[PDB]
């Protein structure tokens, strides 16, 4: 009973996974950059911040 | 018939593989070649916190980048002031074997758990002048590995029994549970909107869950060993995972496939913890070889190394505003890098 | 001579540099902060103070050949030298006792040795050395000793049989016997444990360690004390040899601080982490 | 996804020989230790034999030492277990399991009744 | 600055109080020894635990020997997998491993494999393991009864010879002693093949109902800590 129930649940999960919307990798990659260089101006780690406002010294 | 179901599963897996392949006309690595490399990154320890006696296993940054909570296997939970290094609380835990800790978004509650299978929540109101256990959430059949707060009243916890559950603080009983995993669940991460959260298990597969609907949405695989860490990309549309195979991978929910993988031939130790910067350009991952590395997510080039720790780097965290990065290790010391 | 002057200058410079480096390395690192290391840091501080106080006047007198300071200052310098050597020997004995307690009783070490106890022992040893050095000066027991030859203008240590015998005994022989007994027990335990380990199936190193540790101290210190005893009976001997033996004892004081770090792997790893990077 | 598939095996009279082959995919076969386990009917899982990454070190259980043999070929990501001189107690389902972590000689959860990093296995039966 | 100083002084006072509390707790933390109890599924761990004593995921037992604090933890409701939660017990003084010397399968082989895995673990290489060979009395009966198990599943036992270093007790036949020392040597081979020297094994032949088990554990812990101290002082 347990084995057949687990197999049926796995098949149902696979069926659900096979019926979902998917987007092209290219647009996702473009969006990643659109976010990256959009927020690059608020990255103290990416670009060092002077001691005038840095709380760690 | 078992043979029929196990063959239908193989057919469905093959169909899913074909569908995933059909969408991969190009790779993120090829496109990113036009991006300017960040270059070498210089980081130094600005603050060192001492007071722990045993190996530190977990820590969590606050929502104001001011207070952080540190959990050690000594049975002591300490809250530190990052700027002044002044301890604010010292909570003696009932069980010394801790494995995770969490800080409520409002800062009014703190939670921790471990091998006792019980999640304990502490209240910082201190009406009587002392911190006491608000409530204990028992019910897990396996060691509690990680926990996170959706809000002051909702907490998500994970245990090493393949079950992830959502708990109501007031009532103190599970509201919904997830049973899609097969191996022990190591870590979980909450999305910025809190609607979705991912979890890694000791079976090389990462599962995406819907908090409201309470069931799996997507499944990700590709790792060669157990998953030890997971963290969402700042935009919330992707996440990165670390595994014992010493290679980090980035998964995108929209594409349902891994976009890039970070690896180095000279590195053989597994990844313990991972975290992204505010913009997500820099990926920080801890390694068992007594140091941490910073990876350029877009170019997969190691931009620096943090080697200020003497023992295994168990935990790693980046402030909400990205002012500084706090890391912990088994030497009972915390290093804050900026 | 110029060559001997340069040799003494470099020796004292090395002593000061090594002592300062050891003290700084111990203090800066919290990992090395331990109850056992309290005795070691006290000994290193004592050695630094010896090098700062007693060595320069001694080398100046040796080079010039005449005392160019006050006679009372010479008396104070001799008393300080006596106290310095007694305190160094007592600190070495306390370190040996602490190692004995740690080895022969690890589980009971915490109960039988607390930081308060270590501080009390260190203070008691320092007070005992100060008393043994200064009491004859304060109460003037030196006058009772008529064996002292008349001073020819160069002030030197007293040699009356009673005081010299009592001081040398109490400050060198009993600590030496205690150290020998401690290290003999340590060696016996080590050999027992080595044979126990070898009893399982699918030595010269520890012997060399303890042999070096004991032999350096004995070979360096015993000659000076036997020379002092020889002086006690007013035997004829060249003063140059006595000065050479005293400078050998000072070289022992310089050498002792740097041997121990090489023989404790905690200090070895600390040095490996700190010194190579510069 | 990482998948381990067992092949070969079947009904054979005592005293015969059988060839069992394990197919590995989705991971670097040369960087992981390989183990063989079996589960007789009505009994729990039990370890049989294991082979190092390079094959230099090979060990077998006492009940099967000197009878069976195992080998690996990283060029094909295949693992083999040669069986000869079958006995009536040899009947059991054989699983091909992989050591959880690479570049290590320790393997903990190979046979703890829930190991995910093992194949489906094949049925081995012996009768007169 | 007055308002800022008001908060700074309170922060300093809180830090001082927390430091005092941590210093007080440090003495008790350092003065107690942590131990891990482990063994096979149906081993005699329970009987030994009750002897020392006289849904939770972990059980803890406290006992004192010669005014020495000892704290032991027994794994409770935990899943069969061990490669993840075992890493926590890497700072304990020693690991107590109990294996029965006898659903049942070739338990001894599984015990050997588990011991090898524990010994070869990277994080456990610094921790010594105390080995208890339990159910020796039952092994004696099984050997004297004629029906045998080791000679059947262990072929090397036929060619084995009793070591000259053996010190068997009176009143026991050569067969039981030979089997016991064969098992002991099987364990020692695995524990000594590495030859690292950082950690060592302490085999013991103990019955389920044994009064002096506490003394065995105390002696093993004393030896382990003392050996660590000699290693620290560069002797060993
Ligand atoms: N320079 C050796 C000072 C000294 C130390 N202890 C002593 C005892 C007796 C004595 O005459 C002299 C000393």
């Amino acid at each position: 009973t347990a084995s057949i129930a687990q197999a049926r649940k796995l098949v149902e999960q696979l069926k659900m996974e096979a019926n979902i919307d998917r987007i092209k990798v290219s647009k996702a990659a473009a969006d990643l950059m659109a976010y990256c260089e959009a927020h690059a101006k608020e990255d103290p780690l990416l670009t060092p911040v002077p001691a005038s406002e840095n709380p760690f010294r | 018939e078992l043979d029929q179901l196990r063959q239908e599963a193989e057919q469905l897996k093959n169909q899913i593989r074909d569908a995933r392949k059909a969408c991969a006309d190009a790779t993120l690595s090829q496109i990113t070649n036009n991006i300017d490399p960040v270059g070498r990154i210089q980081m130094r320890t600005r603050r060192t916190l001492r007071g722990h006696l045993a190996k530190i296993y977990a820590m969590h940054w606050g929502t104001d980048s001011r207070l952080l909570v540190s959990a050690s296997q000594d049975g002591k939970l300490i809250i530190w002031d990052s700027y002044t290094t002044n301890k604010v609380h010292a909570i003696p835990l009932r069980s010394s074997w801790v494995m995770t800790c969490a800080y409520a978004p409002s800062g009014n509650y703190v939670a921790c758990g471990g091998l006792d299978n019980i999640c304990s929540i502490y209240n910082l109101k201190t009406r009587e002048g002392n911190v006491r256990v608000s409530r204990e959430l028992a019910g897990h059949t396996g060691y509690l590995s990680c926990c996170r707060f959706l809000d002051d009243n909702q907490i998500v916890t994970s245990s090493g029994d393949t079950t992830c559950a959502l708990w109501d603080i007031e009532t103190g009983q599970q509201t919904t549970t997830f049973t899609g995993h097969t191996g022990d669940v190591m870590s979980l991460s909450l999305a910025p909107d809190t609607r979705l959260f991912v979890s890694g298990a000791c079976d090389a597969s990462a599962k995406l869950w819907d908090v409201r609907e309470g069931m799996c949405r997507q499944t990700f695989t590709g790792h060669e060993s157990d998953i030890n860490a997971i963290c969402f990309f700042p935009n919330g549309n992707a996440f990165a995972t670390g595994s014992d195979d010493a290679t980090c991978r980035l998964f995108d929910l929209r594409a349902d496939q891994e976009l890039m993988t970070y690896s180095h031939d000279n590195i053989i130790c597994g990844i313990t913890s991972v975290s992204f910067s505010k913009s997500g350009r820099l990926l920080l991952a801890g390694y068992d070889d007594f140091n941490c590395n910073v990876w350029d997510a877009l170019k997969a080039d190691r931009a620096g190394v943090l080697a200020g720790h003497d023992n295994r780097v168990s935990c790693l965290g980046v402030t909400d505003d990205g002012m500084a990065v706090a890391t912990g290790s088994w030497d009972s010391f915390l290093k804050i890098w900026n | 001579s110029g060559w001997v002057a340069a040799a003494l200058c470099v020796v004292i410079a090395l002593t000061a540099a090594a002592n300062s480096l050891l003290i700084a390395l111990i203090c800066t690192q919290p990992a090395l902060r331990n109850t056992s290391n309290f005795f070691l840091v006290s000994l290193f501080t004592s050695d630094l103070m010896v090098g700062l106080v007693v060595m320069p006047p001694a080398m100046l007198n040796a080079l010039y050949g005449r005392w160019v300071l006050a006679r009372g200052l010479c008396l104070l310098w001799t008393a300080f030298d006596v106290m310095c050597c007694s305190a160094s020997i007592l600190n070495l004995c306390l370190i040996s006792l602490d190692r004995y307690l740690l080895i022969l009783s690890p589980l009971r070490y915490k109960l039988r040795m607390t930081p308060l106890r270590a501080l009390a022992l260190v203070l008691g040893a320092w007070s005992l050395a100060a008393l043994a050095s200064f009491l004859p000066l304060l109460l003037g027991w030196h006058e009772l000793g008529h064996a002292r030859p008349p001073v020819p203008g160069q002030c030197r240590l007293l040699a009356s049989l009673p005081f010299v015998l009592v001081a040398s005994g109490l400050t060198f022989f009993l600590p030496s016997g205690a150290i020998c007994f401690t290290y003999c027990r340590i060696l016996l335990a080590a050999r027992k444990q080595a044979v126990q380990v070898a009893s399982l199936t699918t030595a010269l190193k520890a012997s060399l360690t303890l042999g070096i540790l004991l032999g350096m101290f004995f070979v360096t210190w015993l000659p000076f004390f036997v020379a002092n005893i020889v002086q006690a009976v007013c035997d004829c001997i060249s003063p140059g040899l006595f000065d050479v033996l005293t400078w050998l004892g000072y070289c022992n004081s310089t050498m002792n601080p740097i041997i121990y770090p090489l023989f404790m792997r905690d200090f070895k790893r600390a040095l490996g982490r700190f010194l190579p990077c510069p | 996804q990482v998948q381990l598939q067992e092949s070969g095996g079947g009904l054979v009279q005592p005293g015969g020989s059988l060839r069992l082959s394990c197919a590995a995919s989705g991971f670097t076969f040369s960087n992981y230790k390989m183990n063989w386990v079996r589960q007789a009917p009505g009994k729990g899982l039990e370890w049989v034999s294991d082979i190092s990454q390079s094959g230099a070190s090979i060990s077998y259980t006492g009940s099967v030492k000197g009878r069976f043999t195992i080998s690996r070929d990283n060029a094909k990501n295949t693992l083999y277990l040669q069986m000869n001189s079958l006995k009536p107690e040899d009947t059991a389902v054989y699983y091909c399991a992989r050591c959880p972590a690479p570049f290590t000689r320790d393997c903990f959860d190979v046979t703890s009744t829930t190991y995910a990093y093992r194949g489906q296995g094949t049925q081995v039966t012996v009768s007169s | 600055t007055e308002d800022q100083r008001n908060e700074e002084k309170a922060q300093r006072e809180a830090n001082k109080k927390i430091e005092k509390q941590l210093q007080k707790d440090k003495q008790v933390y350092r003065a107690t020894h942590r131990l891990l109890l482990l063994g096979a599924g149906e081993s005699g761990k329970n009987t030994i635990v009750k002897q020392m004593r006289i849904t939770s995921g972990i059980f803890e037992t406290k006992f004192q020997v010669d005014k020495v604090n000892f704290h032991m933890f027994d794994v409770g409701a935990q899943r069969d997998e061990r490669r993840k939660w075992i890493q926590c017990f890497n700072d304990v003084t020693a690991i107590i491993f109990v294996v029965a010397s006898s659903n049942q399968t070739n338990r001894l082989q599984a015990a050997l494999k588990l011991f090898d895995s524990i010994w070869n673990n990277k994080w456990l290489r610094d921790t010594s393991v105390i080995l208890f060979l339990n159910k020796q009395d039952l092994l004696a009966e099984k050997v004297l009864a004629g029906k045998s198990k080791i000679e059947d599943y262990f072929p090397e036992f036929a060619r084995y010879t009793t070591p000259e270093d053996a010190t068997p007790e009176p009143g026991e036949d050569p067969r039981v002693t030979r089997a016991k020392y064969f098992i002991r040597d099987e364990f020692l081979r695995i524990s000594t093949a590495s030859g690292d020297g950082r950690h060592y094994c302490y085999p013991h032949f103990t019955c389920a109902v044994d009064t002096e088990n506490i003394r065995r554990v105390f002696n093993d812990c004393r030896d382990i800590i003392q050996r660590m101290h000699l290693r620290q002082y560069e002797l060993l």
